RNA sequence: AAGCUCGUAUCAGUUUUAUGAGGUAAAGCGAAUGAUUAGAGGUUCCGGGGUCGAAAUGACCUUGACCUAUUCUCAAACUUUAAAUAUGUAAGAAGUCCUUGUUACUUAAUUGAACGUGGACAUUUGAAUGAAGAGCUUUUAGUGGGCCAUUUUUGGUAAGCA
RNA sequence: GAGAACAGAAAUCUCCAGUAGAACAAAAGGGUAAAAGCCCCCUUGAUUUUGAUUUUCAGUGUGAAUACAAACCAUGAAAGU
RNA sequence: GGUUGCGGCCAUAUCUACCAGAAAGCACCGUUUCCCGUCCGAUCAACUGUAGUUAAGCUGGUAAGAGCCUGACCGAGUAGUGUAGUGGGUGACCAUACGCGAAACUCAGGUGCUGCAAUCU
RNA sequence: GGGCGUGUGGCGUAGUCAGCGCGCUCCCUUGCAUGGGAGAGGUCUCCGGUUCGAUUCCGGACUCGUCCGCCA
């Protein structure tokens, strides 16, 4: 915070500081991100994370994501 | 057509133009302004390519000068007798038309077709009179 | 099963690049008449490449397609010239074979002093019965995976005929 | 991994019309026969459609709506029994035959028949059905070959031959018959004859007979099952096309059975689709299959 | 300089459609016009002959002479201060015919069918269109519908 | 300004209903074109640098490309989609339906096309609102330097600027 | 992408994938896949006679264009163009 | 209901990978004397329907398939926008009043229908 | 500040979508005079685009040499 608002002098106009409610750089909540890891359904890439889906196909949906499905 | 107009400013070094009926190859130009209010004028210095002679005119800029069309062509040489060149065209036309040059540039061809050279000569065609120029040799095709 | 998956030879083409127009290719065009039995067809040049020296549009190389048992019987002579044995490079994805020779002598022409040495490119294309459907104007339709060609069938294929080995590289 | 089409292209492809992917249409061609003068305002334009298939030939009459095209009548070749002829039924005398067949059909059904009796008596001259005068004008019809190749001595121009000498009035120029010399522009009407009764079969069967048995009995097997020798095929031609200009009613078969006989059995041999509560138990059985640790 | 040629500004107007290129399909060739019939003008990029101007792009006129492949149309153009009478000769690839006209026909007959069986009573026919009156009395109940108090939402950053 | 032909209509800077047309605002880029940030997994007969290697179409790291699944941000001269406001036409009597006359056009054909004869349907005659009269013609004056305000918008740092 | 002597990054040949990512004289934008693209065959409709219409617009001219009529031709099996 | 010929709308029809196909029809298939066209009867032309085969084409089915289509009070009455005020704010811009109203997203469902003629256990 | 021209082997330059001559270095031949043949030598100022291909066609950039920048 005092970073940003050290920053925020070097702008023109008016900027605010907010913090999100969100879990990092994603955009589920920070429960809803907790419930979703918590079973095998994320899985990291190199800075973000990949999540699944109901659709597309069961065998990549498997060789991907394999501890959800280890129910 | 033989000739088409042109504009003085349009006009730059190294180009043809008509000056007393005659073709000419432009190697000065320069312009100064009239007045202080007024156009400026175009001063040209010109050398016919047929006879060497240096013609100069002064213009306004705005005004239109005649142009000739000046077409160069390339011959390989069959004979030179009584002072007239004969040539061989490309798909084997031949002319014998061609006066052959008087100068140093005569004499210079004379000497090399008495001594053997295969010589190719361009010759250049403008508003109805024809001459030859230049010669090389051809390094391949022998 | 087994019906008519029989691989066949649908055609062998001659290809004879001698990559200049004139007398040479008049004398390898003469070569490959007198192979195949029929006329032969020049290919023309796409692009102007100096470092080659060719320019566009002379006839450059000159090329036969031969089907049939006839066919069959100039690669058998190829065969032969090359011992029974070709490279695993050889073999292409779809299925499809070529090789490289050097002069005809090999093929057993004879010399004449005037025709000089041509040495030549043989490509055999394979197919199952059936390739009409992708030839044919009307009702054309794309060949199904399981009835197509592949490269382990015509490495089989060219192992238990011809009784040749293929090299490991 | 090599054959793998994107989602982008999946989705900004443009399928053609579905008889373009069949291959089975020109909508070049198809606009240039179909569409009319609009000062003729609901004329419809006539095609004689030619098409052959393996052991078939097919001809009809169609004009065309927006709902779909009409067929007045048709006449295939493997009625041609009923008229005599049982074998070769795809030979160029077959589309002769079935050309001639739809012609004197299609001229009893309209009642045009009385009047343009087409060439009675044929002998392989060109020329088409002029108008009489005081009457009614010759029935006009277009031929669609469709994608076939267009060769002097095909026999889609043996069909047209057959429906002109029927008493239709198709318009045709005659360098594209067999017989037609290239260098002197005119047509041989001998040769033209001799291949309406059949005479390019009939000297093949004499010169291969003569020489290569074996060869005469592999083909040509159902001529000597049914004793048909080399010249009597000219006179069953001309009995065929008297029985043809006797009466071309068109009888149709008595099909053996009722549509919804044969329906039973082809819905029974057909298969299914899957319903969406069956294919969710069949998910769910194969993510405790393969997903439930085996 | 400016430029203002015949086809000047047709970019969008005169391109085809997402993934509907290719040939024009045969009902647009099997449609029949006849004189005073009324359609609409909108252009195919495909066809080049026989085009209308970017004026006329959606027009709307009546069909005065019939050709062998195209239709003469009768559109009214404001120039000015009044309106002036334009005759066009268009391939019908690039018109259609208007709905409009076809459905009030439909309520042409419909009004004449409606009118025929009453006049055997005289019931008093009221064939006139009438606009959305304003709804009248209704009783709504509570039986399963108790109603469910809302209010106003404080606000949050939602980000 | 002079009127003329008529007497409530072959009207309307308006709405409704029905039916068209458009590519701006918005939106989109794990959709095409173009721009663009960051890692991840792969590809080396298929890269470059180092280190180990006799060397090796050798090895190990690193860095570049290309591919695959993602991720951050954009477009007056990009776009699948796509408003609002404006905009074309229709809401009958010059209409609809029935019957049959003409033709040198057209059709295989009284088939159709166009214009018709005779007959039937009238004040809810075909949505709303208003009509202040509706339509038509001749002749001629002055004018042809404009400027300002809200909204959209271009050039410009901007302007009582263009 | 995968192959074939010389032959390699680029010579010619063969197969597969390929909605156009090519080409269509030129500026740009549209349009085009059994084509409007590439190759081949035949030709001169790039002809005659005057009208009507669209754009710019005063509904003048000029330029360009559209659909017909009356001939005479080209091409194709033909519809047609 | 299957199949063929000609279609209409032109992906609910396309694409990827498998599986199945009784009968009939298509298809592959056999042949080069004749018409015809090729470097090559491979395509095209012609002949036989005979020597064979559903392997392929074709049709249908399968896939928490890609795509495409439909719907939703799913996002969202959000973004945008017509009209109004001597409304707020230094401004940038923003609220309110009377109206109109998206797209992406999310979820659910679907995966050709049909005209004319012929023919089929 | 604006406009025009300019760069090619050492030099002169020419040019179709890199050539000679004179230089350089060797070799050979024959004076009175010589001449010939080989080579080494050029990213066509540079960088892109276009084009089968660009010295050549275009755009941008660098260098150098010019010509204007006036009335109040």
């Amino acid at each position: 915070v005092e970073g940003l608002r050290r920053a925020r002098y070097k702008f023109p106009g008016q900027q605010k500081i907010i913090l999100s409610k969100k879990w990092g750089f994603t955009n589920l909540d920070r429960p809803e991100y907790l419930k979703k890891r918590e079973a095998g359904e994320v899985k990291d890439d190199g800075a973000f994370v990949k999540f699944l889906s109901k659709k597309g196909s069961l065998e990549n949906n498997i060789r991907e994501f394999p501890e959800y499905f280890a129910a | 057509s033989a000739t088409y107009p042109m504009q003085c400013s349009a006009l730059r070094k190294n180009g043809f133009v008509v000056i007393k009926s005659r073709p000419c190859k432009i190697v000065d130009m320069s312009t100064s302004k009239t007045g202080k209010h007024g156009h400026a004028k175009v001063h040209l210095v010109a050398i016919d390519i047929f006879t060497g002679k240096k013609l100069e005119d002064l213009s306004p800029s705005t005004h239109n000068m005649e142009v000739p069309v000046v077409k160069r062509n390339e011959y390989q040489l069959l004979d030179i007798d009584d002072g007239f060149l004969s040539l061989m065209n490309m798909d084997g036309d031949t002319k014998d038309d061609v006066k052959a040059p008087e100068g140093e540039l005569g004499d210079s061809l004379q000497t090399a077709f008495d001594e053997g050279k295969d010589l190719m000569v361009t010759i250049i065609s403008a508003m109805g009179e024809e001459a030859a120029i230049s010669f090389k040799e051809a390094a391949r095709t022998d | 099963q087994n019906p008519m998956r029989d691989l066949k030879i649908e055609k062998l083409v001659l290809n004879i690049s001698v990559g200049e127009s004139g007398d040479r290719l008049t004398r390898a065009s003469k070569v490959l008449e007198q192979l195949s039995g029929q006329t032969p067809v020049q290919s023309k040049a796409r692009y102007t490449v100096r470092t080659f020296g060719i320019r566009r549009n002379e006839k450059i190389a000159v090329h036969v397609t031969v089907r049939g048992p006839k066919a069959e019987e100039i690669l058998e002579r190829g065969l032969k010239v090359k011992e029974y044995q070709l490279r695993d490079r050889n073999f292409s994805a779809t299925g499809n074979f070529g090789f490289g020779i050097d002069e005809h002598i090999d093929l057993g022409i004879k010399y004449d002093p005037s025709i000089g040495i041509f040495g030549m490119d043989f490509y055999v294309v394979m197919n199952r019965p059936g390739a009409r459907v992708t030839r044919r104007k009307r009702c054309k339709g794309t060949v199904g995976n399981s009835h197509k060609t592949t490269k382990e069938d015509t490495v089989s294929w060219f192992k238990q005929k011809y009784d040749a080995d293929v090299l490991d590289k | 991994q090599k054959d793998a089409k994107s989602s982008a292209y999946s989705s900004r492809f443009q399928t053609p019309f579905r008889r373009r992917r069949e291959g089975k249409t020109d909508y070049y061609q198809r606009k240039r026969l179909v569409t009319q003068h609009k000062a003729k305002y609901n004329t419809p334009k006539y095609r004689l459609v030619v098409r052959f298939t393996n052991k078939d030939i097919i001809c009809q009459i169609i004009s065309s709506t927006i709902t779909g095209d009409v067929v007045l009548a048709a006449a295939y070749s493997h009625e041609l029994p009923r008229y005599g002829i049982t074998h070769g039924l795809t030979n160029w005398a077959a589309a002769y035959a079935t050309g001639l067949l739809i012609a004197r059909r299609t001229l009893q059904k309209l009642g045009l028949d009385e009047t343009y009796k087409g060439v009675e008596e044929v002998e392989g001259e060109y020329e088409l059905t002029e108008a009489v005068e005081d009457g009614p004008r010759p029935f006009k019809v277009f031929l669609d070959i469709g994608l076939q190749r267009t060769t002097t001595g095909a026999r889609v121009f043996g069909a047209l031959k057959g429906a002109s000498d029927g008493g239709l009035y198709v318009p045709h120029s005659e360098n594209r018959f067999p017989g037609w010399d290239f260098e002197t522009e005119e047509i041989d009407p001998e040769l033209l004859r001799s291949y309406i009764f059949g005479g390019h079969v009939s000297q093949y069967m004499e010169e291969l007979a003569d020489d290569d048995e074996e060869r005469f009995s592999e083909l040509f097997k159902g001529y000597l099952a049914d004793d048909i020798d080399a010249d009597s095929l000219e006179d069953i031609y001309t009995s065929a096309h008297e029985a043809i200009r006797a009466d071309p009613a068109f009888k149709p078969t008595e099909k053996k059975f009722t549509k919804e006989q044969y329906a039973a059995e082809s819905k029974k041999y057909r298969q299914t689709k899957l319903s969406k509560e069956e294919r969710a138990a069949r998910v769910a059985a194969k993510i405790a299959a393969l997903a439930g640790q085996q | 300089g400016k430029s203002h040629g015949y086809r000047s500004r047709t970019r969008y107007m005169f391109q085809r459609d997402f993934r509907k290129h290719g040939a024009v399909h045969l009902s647009t060739y099997l449609k029949v016009y006849k004189v005073g019939d009324i359609v609409d003008i909108k252009a195919n990029g495909s066809i080049q002959k026989g085009m209308p101007h970017k004026f006329y792009q959606g027009k709307t006129g009546v069909v005065y002479n019939v050709t062998k492949s195209s239709v003469g149309v009768i559109i009214n153009k404001m120039v000015g201060n009044r309106y002036l009478e334009k005759r066009l000769n268009l391939r019908v690839e690039h018109i259609k015919h208007s709905k409009c006209r076809q459905e009030f026909l439909e309520r042409v007959k419909a009004n004449a069918a409606k009118r025929a069986e009453a006049k055997a009573q005289g019931v008093a026919v009221q064939l006139k269109r009438q606009p959305a009156q304003p709804r009248e009395s209704r009783i709504v109940s509570t039986e399963g519908n108790v109603p469910q108090t809302l209010a106003p939402v404080p606000y949050e950053t939602f980000i």
